[PDB]
């Protein structure tokens, strides 16, 4: 159902980019267009495309328009294996990265709410204090020692440690990890701090910060002291130090109406609201 | 019959009394008012909520006092708030139904049915402050009063939980409804066993909203010695960037109290609880005081559309406007209302009449690019004490909107902006607003203008002449803007004005910062007699007969005719001063360069006559100038200048 | 309510003189005045004077919660003895079945009052013939503590009111209980599944979370004595001492003043640096009980 | 330096009830067995638990064949987990124990141990 859902739109957005792109006549901008950015990234092997919305806009009569751009972390792994098989199609170590661009309205930092967790959104604003560039793991080689050690892994989403299922051989639930820190698959993320613009603020208040997190392509093109537009898709972080805010915040003890007898490992959970960016132009 | 444990409460009575008052509702409120529009309220008010879709339908507390019965729901609403809200709420969204009933086709039935509707009460009696309350009295309904200092990022609420497994792989999910979360340890698929790992994915599940706002209060009849005081509310969903910083707010909410861990490590939840407000509603515009303008509220005039919230700007009626356009056709309204400012203080209606135009203050032009030009005026005013000073800034003090009071060495360069600090309850580095961003938009005012530093007092070059200020420090490189209004005064050396000697002299400014005031009032006093009858009867009309009566005779006053006159006058109307007064105005101008060979004029006194004049303009409801008129407005200048003479 | 200590010496020489000998009861006091307070509160309800006014309808919340745990508490002991009395098989034997069987509020927690003591003058000692000389911050000698003493000093630094919690009532949503819990000390921690009678002894024990319309509070208060300086020897400087301050005598302790606060002096554990205990170090206050200024 | 807290309770509130016939309200149907059964055309049980008290013998004897014969579902709820359910039987004794024995002693004349079931059949001699 739902996974009729999602292989739904993934064959939908295969349908999409296998097919026509170009409207235009010969007196282009021909046709296709996107064969020529897979085969003109065939020549020059760097690994990343970039699609725009508008195009996406035209076709569906906008009901696909409205399926990508509410539940997008929901659909990263489905529409990256369609284009995996589009690539084993037409083309012979692939990281893929879809990085939308030119959306309809512009928000700024005062629209965020937390109903628009999941969506898309263009946010601008005033970049200072960018950080440095430091690796990131996101593929586990990770198993324990009685007696094998290589099984390739979960942690691309953040915990980090560890593996816990179909352990070990033979060691079963939960021994896991020590790691390995030479079987991996690495690339780097540094992460700079947006603050809001000058002409915006409603009067009269301070300025506003934010974080956002940029990973792969995306590094080291901010500038410090200049404007910058981003990409939506504004993921939520743990946070530690609201803690007698007053709440009342809520807490995950776990369920014991099961298990039937003859400790406490009850948690904690506050969050806050961080961004994540894929695409930077540097326009303003 | 039955009963809740904690309460004395029935839903039968309740929800059949208050049916039973909806229905019918004929101005008893007026017969407590005693009399001095016969259809009731809350069908007009419930088609209003009807065809423009907006929710939240909003009742005083003294409507449920007047009518008889439900003279027992409003004791049984200001103890128990939560379960009567809820109450009230479910016999609301009744009611709908039973009004849908009578025409059959209306609004495809389904949705509007299905949607929320709630209730927001307020004006729920003001007895004693915040300081007397008791333990004995948690969970009631109160109301506050005082400013708005900081404002907290947005923090997300979980409402609904979300879970999946590795095998293989379903996908249960749950609520919160009390305080905590259970999760299962087993299973989905196959459910029964294996007991596999539970995993939640937290960027699924649905959140909410929750916006800290911290207060400082002013309650009034004070338990002496008390000294100043500070509450934190925590507002909720829809009032989510409904409070800016500095504005004058009357809360209703509901007193809660819950405790606090130690040290973020283990459960030892201390002792001694933290007390809190949990608001309900927010009362930002008022009918005694000033209201708001328009060019600086555009942006929260941009936003707020999308989702209906509160008025923000006083509701002008229609009845009244026609006398608006009666008194407007008034020939003596230019010292009518100069008269009726302050009907306790009687001289100086020159200084009156300036203190009235700069409530009228400039024309707002935008340009495509730059420009920004404001209609800010600054009025200066010194002379002799024992001249009631002081009863003018406090009187302008009330009136102002966003009004804030300094004084002459209190101040200092950090103590206008940026009070970057440490907040204890989260404890991180959280930047206030100083001293001049709490002032924007509206009138400063500042005391002993002569005894300030040079550090201070070098701020005022920039904010009198950019119309900007410019923090540059570690925290912040932003400029941000603060339009003010500034009033001033200061005492001299004498302290009597002697004659024959420079007027430059005898207040210790530099005269290029005294020349860049616009409007500089020299009040002295007069030796003569006949005028002190008069004042000594005007002191003992006020002391006698213990009532105020001040000024009747023979003259007309209105109370608060003249606010909502000033509000009218700033929103619909446009002056614009073209060209035939422009011979006049460039004519005056050169014959005041005439003087050289004291005080000196230059450009800042052209732009102050052509900004004071459409100020004049905009009074008496006019959106073009005229030559005429203009040449008052040269005398109040002319005023001071045979003022100057002596 | 205000139990003075010259009524109970009038009382003893009135009863001194008709004849039998009467037990000395002040002194008794005087000596230990901690266990009387609630021995003395415990004689006080045998007795009391019930149904004398119909209730308000807009009195307040703390009445009609004390109403409804009195009125529960009779019918639940009225099922009992309906229930055993059909079933045989003079009738105090099953009083005291009944009254065994059945768990039941204490009259620790239905009680809507407090309680305060008040010192005898010079005037009554003076009439007769010690428990108020009034004392200096230096003479606390620490050998009074318990004992009943009298103080004289200017208070500073006197602090907010704000609610501290007594006893904390939890709900089991199972069982249907009220579990409750008494504080003591500094600081406490929540509790766990349930310790009722009915959702122990049973697999699947409930889970509990707590409620603030059923707890009992009392406000609370500190502020501090410092030495008159007119009662030092020649080179020293004014010392200070603590009080706490519970109920109904709050917010009579404005700061700046000249007091004669009487109260008894209880011991509070603590010491400083871990390194300096030698144990069992204390670290005193006084609790108040009448306050009484000059001016 | 203080003396230590106290925790207790008050049923006040019912309460989710179906009832799911779990470790208590079995307890339910043995108090109803004691006292609330009569073979015709006199009640057997009841008798012989306050004759024994006097004797102090603290003890008392069963037929298995009369509880198929009343119930049936806690029949072979004890044949089957009997090492369980029989404890829970001897504090459904202690409980009535404790009121004759108080009515007996106080009408009109601590402590008192945990008794003992002495049960015994005639079924089947495997």
């Amino acid at each position: 159902v739902d996974d009729v859902t999602g292989e739904k739109v993934r064959e939908a957005f295969e349908q999409f980019l296998e097919d026509f792109s170009v409207q235009s006549t010969d007196t282009g901008e021909v046709e296709k267009v996107y064969r020529a950015q897979i085969e003109f990234m065939k020549i020059y092997d760097l690994n990343t495309i970039y699609i725009d919305y508008q195009h996406l806009s035209m076709r569906e009569n906008g009901a696909l328009a409205m399926a990508i751009s509410e539940q997008y972390y929901r659909f990263l792994p489905f529409l990256q294996k369609g284009l995996r098989r589009v690539v084993r199609k037409y083309a012979p170590e692939r990281v893929f990265q879809i990085s939308f661009f030119n959306l309809p309205t512009v928000h700024r930092i005062r629209d965020i709410r937390s109903e628009k967790i999941g969506s898309l959104l263009s946010i601008s604003g005033t970049v200072t204090r960018t950080s440095e560039v430091r690796p990131e793991l996101y593929k586990a080689s990770f198993t324990c020692d009685m007696c094998r050690a290589i099984v390739d892994n979960v942690e691309q989403s953040f915990k980090y440690t560890e593996p816990t299922f179909c352990p070990n051989p033979s060691c079963e639930n939960r021994a896991f990890w020590t790691l390995n820190v030479t079987r991996s698959r690495f690339l780097d993320w540094q992460k700079v701090r947006i603050q809001e613009n000058a002409n915006e603020i409603p009067t009269g208040s301070m300025p506003r910060t934010l974080d956002v997190i940029l990973r792969g392509d995306s590094v080291e093109r901010a500038k410090p002291g200049d404007r910058c537009k981003f990409t939506g898709v504004e993921i939520v972080v743990p946070d530690v130090t609201q803690l007698g805010l007053p709440g009342v915040k809520p807490s995950s003890t776990l369920d014991t109406r099961g298990i039937s007898k003859t400790s406490l490992g009850v948690r904690d959970l506050t969050y806050k609201i961080s961004f994540l960016a894929c695409h930077v132009i540097s326009i303003g | 019959l039955r009963i809740i444990w904690g309460t004395n409460v029935s839903i039968q009575e309740c929800t059949t009394n208050f049916r039973n008052f909806l229905m019918s509702f004929k101005y008893k409120f007026r017969k407590i008012l005693d009399e001095r529009d016969e259809e009731l309220y809350y069908i007009k008010q419930l088609n209003e909520m009807r065809e423009l879709g907006t929710s939240n339908l909003n009742l005083d507390a003294r409507n449920l006092l007047a009518y008889k019965q439900t003279e027992d729901l409003y004791h049984q609403l200001l103890n128990y708030p939560q379960e009567v809200i809820s109450i009230m709420d479910q016999t609301i969204k009744d009611c709908m139904v039973s009004l849908i009933v009578d025409n059959n086709l209306d609004y495809d039935l389904d949705e509007i049915e299905t949607k929320f509707y709630k209730v927001r009460p307020y004006n729920v009696g003001s007895c004693k402050g915040m300081r007397e309350l008791n333990p004995n009295d948690i969970d009631k309904l109160i109301n506050l009063k005082g400013l708005v200092l900081r404002s907290t990022p947005v923090i997300p609420d979980m409402k609904v939980a979300f879970f999946k497994c590795n095998v293989c792989d379903h996908t249960m999910a749950v609520e919160i409804d009390r305080g905590v979360i259970q999760e299962p340890a087993r299973c989905e698929r196959i459910d029964c066993n294996e007991p596999n790992s539970m995993s939640l994915i937290h960027n699924r599940c649905s959140f909410a909203d929750k916006q800290v706002i911290k207060l400082q209060e002013t309650p009034d009849f004070v338990p002496d010695g008390q000294t100043p005081h500070s509450i934190s509310l925590c507002v909720y969903d829809e009032l989510v960037d409904s409070c800016r910083a500095g504005d004058r707010i009357e809360v209703t909410g509901t007193f809660r109290s819950i405790p606090i861990r130690a040290n973020s490590r283990q459960r030892v939840l201390k002792s001694l609880y933290k007390t809190y407000v949990d608001v309900v509603h927010v009362k930002v515009s008022d009918k005694r005081l000033d209201v708001d303008t328009s060019t600086i509220e555009q942006e929260l005039m941009q936003n707020k559309v999308d989702h209906n919230e509160v008025e923000e700007v006083r509701q002008i009626t229609d009845q009244d406007l026609a006398k608006i356009r009666e008194v407007a056709a008034r020939e003596d309204l230019y010292s009518l209302l100069a008269r009726s400012i302050a009907p306790s203080i009687y001289e100086l209606e020159d200084v009156k009449k300036g203190i009235l135009l700069q409530l009228f203050g400039g024309t707002n032009k935008t340009f495509t690019k730059g420009g920004r030009y404001r209609g800010d005026i600054n009025i200066l005013l010194c002379g002799d004490p024992s001249t009631s000073k002081s009863q003018i800034l406090q009187y302008v003090h009330k009136i102002t909107p966003r009004g804030v009071y300094t004084s002459g060495k209190g101040s200092s360069a950090v103590g206008l902006t940026a009070y970057i600090t440490r907040d204890v309850d989260t404890k991180q580095l959280v930047l206030e607003s100083g001293a001049l961003v709490l002032s924007d938009g509206g009138v400063c005012c500042i005391d002993e203008f002569d005894k300030m530093s040079d550090s201070t007092r070098s701020v005022l070059h920039e904010v009198m002449e950019q119309q900007t200020i410019s923090i540059a420090k570690a925290g912040i490189i932003t400029t941000l803007n603060a339009r003010s209004s500034i009033l001033a005064s200061a005492n001299p050396i004498g302290s009597r004005y002697n004659p024959n000697l420079p007027v430059t002299e005898n207040i210790d400014l530099p005269p290029p910062l005294l020349s860049r005031f616009d409007l500089v009032y020299l009040v002295l006093d007069k030796v003569d007699e006949k005028n002190d009858r008069e004042l000594a009867k005007h002191l003992t009309n006020l002391y006698l007969e213990d009532k105020p009566e001040h000024i009747s005779q023979d003259d007309v006053l209105p109370v608060e005719f003249l606010t909502m006159y000033i509000s009218y006058a700033k929103e619909h109307i446009h002056p614009i001063i073209t060209e035939a007064a422009k011979t006049e105005l460039v004519r005056a101008y050169v014959g005041m360069r005439k003087m050289g060979d004291r005080i000196t004029a230059t450009t800042r006194q052209l732009e102050s006559m052509i900004r004071l004049a459409e100020a004049h303009a905009k009074m008496k409801l006019k959106n073009v100038v005229e030559l005429e008129d203009v040449q008052e407005a040269v005398r109040l200048i002319r005023s001071a200048i045979k003022d100057y003479a002596t | 309510v205000i139990i003075d200590l010259d009524d109970i010496l009038q009382y003893q020489n009135e009863k001194f003189l008709q004849g039998t000998q009467a037990d000395d009861l002040v002194s008794a006091i005087q000596q230990n005045a901690n266990h009387f307070t609630e021995l003395f509160c415990r004689a006080i309800d045998n007795n009391m004077p019930l149904p004398t006014k119909e209730i308000d309808y807009k009195d307040d919340v703390l009445d009609v919660i004390l109403n409804q745990r009195r009125l529960r508490n009779e019918r639940m002991l009225s099922d009992r003895t309906n229930e055993i009395r059909s079933e045989n098989l003079m009738n105090d034997a099953l009083r005291e079945v009944v009254e065994d069987e059945t768990e039941l509020f204490p009259p620790n927690l239905t009680r809507r009052y407090f309680l305060y003591f008040k010192p005898l003058s010079q005037n009554c000692a003076r009439r007769y013939r010690i428990s108020s000389k009034p004392l200096s911050v230096r003479q606390i000698k620490g050998d009074f503590l318990g004992q009943l003493i009298t103080v004289r000093g200017i208070i500073t630094r006197v602090s907010d009111v704000k609610p501290a919690v007594e006893v904390i009532a939890y709900t089991c949503d199972q069982c249907g209980y009220e579990v409750f819990q008494e504080v003591n000390s500094r600081t406490f921690t929540p509790l766990s599944e349930c310790t009722s009678e009915e959702c122990s002894q049973n697999q699947t024990k409930g889970q509990l979370f707590m409620s603030t319309r059923a707890s009992k509070f009392s406000a609370f208060q500190e502020c501090k004595i410092q030495e008159l300086s007119q009662q030092v020897p020649v080179g020293h400087i004014p010392r200070s001492l603590n009080i706490h301050v519970n109920g109904t005598l709050v917010r009579s302790l404005s700061p700046g003043d000249i007091v004669d606060v009487t109260g008894i002096f209880l011991p509070a554990p603590y010491t400083g640096f871990k390194a300096l205990k030698a144990g069992l170090l204390t670290e005193t206050y006084l609790e108040a009980q009448f306050v009484r200024q000059h001016k | 330096s203080f003396d230590r807290p106290e925790i207790y309770s008050a049923p006040v509130l019912q309460g989710e009830s179906p009832n799911d016939d779990d470790n208590t309200e079995i307890i339910k149907s043995f108090k109803n067995f004691i006292l609330e059964f009569r073979l015709d055309s006199q009640f057997i049980y009841r008798d012989q638990l306050r004759n024994n008290i006097l004797v102090k013998n603290y003890s008392l004897t069963v037929n298995m064949e009369h509880l198929i014969g009343y119930n049936e579902d806690i029949y072979k709820k004890l044949s089957d987990e009997p090492s369980d359910i029989i404890p829970l039987f001897e504090t459904a004794i202690t409980q009535v124990a404790k009121r004759i024995s108080i009515l007996s002693r106080a009408q009109s004349a601590n402590s008192l141990p945990t008794f003992q079931l002495i049960l015994n059949s005639n079924a089947n001699q495997i």
